[PDB]
């Protein structure tokens, strides 16, 4: 692409640099650079793809429900096509992003991740992007988008309880990812609920074997799975 | 709700 | 250009949802549109345009201001030449954005504007978009630049004295960014605490004259005059 | 410094 005349390590260190500056456009073109080059990631530099993506999918997502909402309330004074064709607009936009994340993930970073850290890591992804899909999905394949995002989230789940510890940090925000999944996407609010509580007791069960610092970095996101379940019950 |  | 082919009514409702999404960039886009269709622009248009632009740019700067000072630091271990290389990119994506709205200034705003309202708020933005590229100028043309800025400002100071009450918020506006002008980028300190001044005490003096919403209306700007002679001073 |  039109970062192939770039070094790899150049993209990399251009990425932190649009982090720091909040430019986060820019950061995840130097990140899907970098992905390009055809080269594993490390840990650290698959935490510069996921931030650099989920940030800009997320403006899109806040901006579409701004638009959606706009849009439901004038269909409840005609205003013509004007709503309807700017939200439009912003989830084109929106699907284009989560169609490159997915593109990346396929070619070729989960078939190339081989350890537990990376291959859950890459397919929560995946589910979280056929999610950003599915939110925005009414057409026929609103059900097979919202399959493609739960056999993903299966997938990662599947592996992250037989190969990581009930705190490992990935592991905990898989869950409560796929805890979400289930309560807004998948209409199973039950699921949802038992997820987060099964993830959240198991994982306070074992917060005795961590060092002060995991020990801060799980109940990190063990507080963000108690937040759901007091929004939730 | 909150993700990661 | 890209807008041709939509409705100007159309254009200027969708910056107004694109400033209730927070979407900027196509805010901008939108009344840039508007602007080409040819048509003057009414008090509430010119506001969406300097609104959207002033969003755009102010991105730009904060990210420029992170990237310049890393790369001060970086001159002061070598690490080649990427941070010079992404500041100048944004310096770029910066200048080109004030070169867009300048272009539309003088294609064709400022000459259509007769009435004291549009004149000053145009020429306001003129000084604006110079005083941005004069930010980032370091080139022989800084100077130029600057007069540039200076000269706008100056003009529209000169039609705002004779044209507006001392508490009309374009003319405080106004009064505002030429002494931060005075202040950041003409090294005249004095100058900028003598314009907030007077300006701040001929407003107060007026205040009696005003209704209860332009009285809020005027003192929200004065108070913006007060909080930089307090940083000043 | 603030501006508008
Ligand atoms: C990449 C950018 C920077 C800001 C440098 O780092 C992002 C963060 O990267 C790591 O944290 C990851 C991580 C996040 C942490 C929960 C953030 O924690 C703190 C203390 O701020 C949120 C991030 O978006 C990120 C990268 C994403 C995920 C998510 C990825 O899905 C595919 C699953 C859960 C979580 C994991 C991977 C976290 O380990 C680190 O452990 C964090 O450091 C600390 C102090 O805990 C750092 O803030
Ligand atoms: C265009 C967008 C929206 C958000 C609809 O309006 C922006 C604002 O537009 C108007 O305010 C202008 C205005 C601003 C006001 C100071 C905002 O005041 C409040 C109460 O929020 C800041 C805006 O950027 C804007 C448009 C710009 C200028 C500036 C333009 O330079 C060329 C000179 C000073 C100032 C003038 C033009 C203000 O009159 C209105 O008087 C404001 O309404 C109120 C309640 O005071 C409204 O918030
Ligand atoms: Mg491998
Ligand atoms: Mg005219």
């Amino acid at each position: 692409g039109a970062m192939g005349s770039m070094e790899r390590a150049s993209l990399i260190q251009k990425a932190k640099l649009a982090e720091q500056a909040e430019r986060y456009e820019d950061m995840a073109a130097f990140m899907k650079g970098a992905v390009e080059k055809g080269e594993e990631l490390s840990c650290e530099e698959r935490n510069l793809l996921s931030v650099a993506y989920k940030n800009v999918v997320g403006g899109q997502r806040a901006a579409w429900r701004v638009l959606s909402s706009i849009e439901q309330k004038s269909n409840e004074e005609e205003k013509g096509p004007e709503v309807r064709e700017y939200r439009e607009k912003v989830e084109t936009e929106l699907q284009g992003v989560c169609d490159t994340v997915l593109g990346l993930l396929d070619s070729h970073l989960i078939k190339e991740a081989g350890d537990a850290e990376s291959r859950v890591f890459y397919l929560k992804m995946k589910g979280d992007y056929y999610r950003y899909l599915a939110e925005v999905a009414t057409g026929d394949d609103k059900k097979r988008i919202i399959d493609s995002a739960r056999s993903a989230y299966q997938e990662a789940m599947d592996i992250s309880k037989k190969e990581m510890p009930p705190t490992n940090p990935i592991r905990l925000g898989l869950a409560l990812n796929f805890s979400v999944f289930h309560y807004e996407i998948a209409n199973s609010p039950e699921e949802a609920i038992s997820l987060a509580k099964t993830t959240f007791d198991e994982a306070m069960a074992d917060l005795h074997t961590l060092s002060e610092d995991s020990y801060k970095d799980s109940t990190l996101i063990m507080q963000l799975l108690r937040d759901n379940l007091t929004l939730w019950t | 709700p909150s993700s990661w």
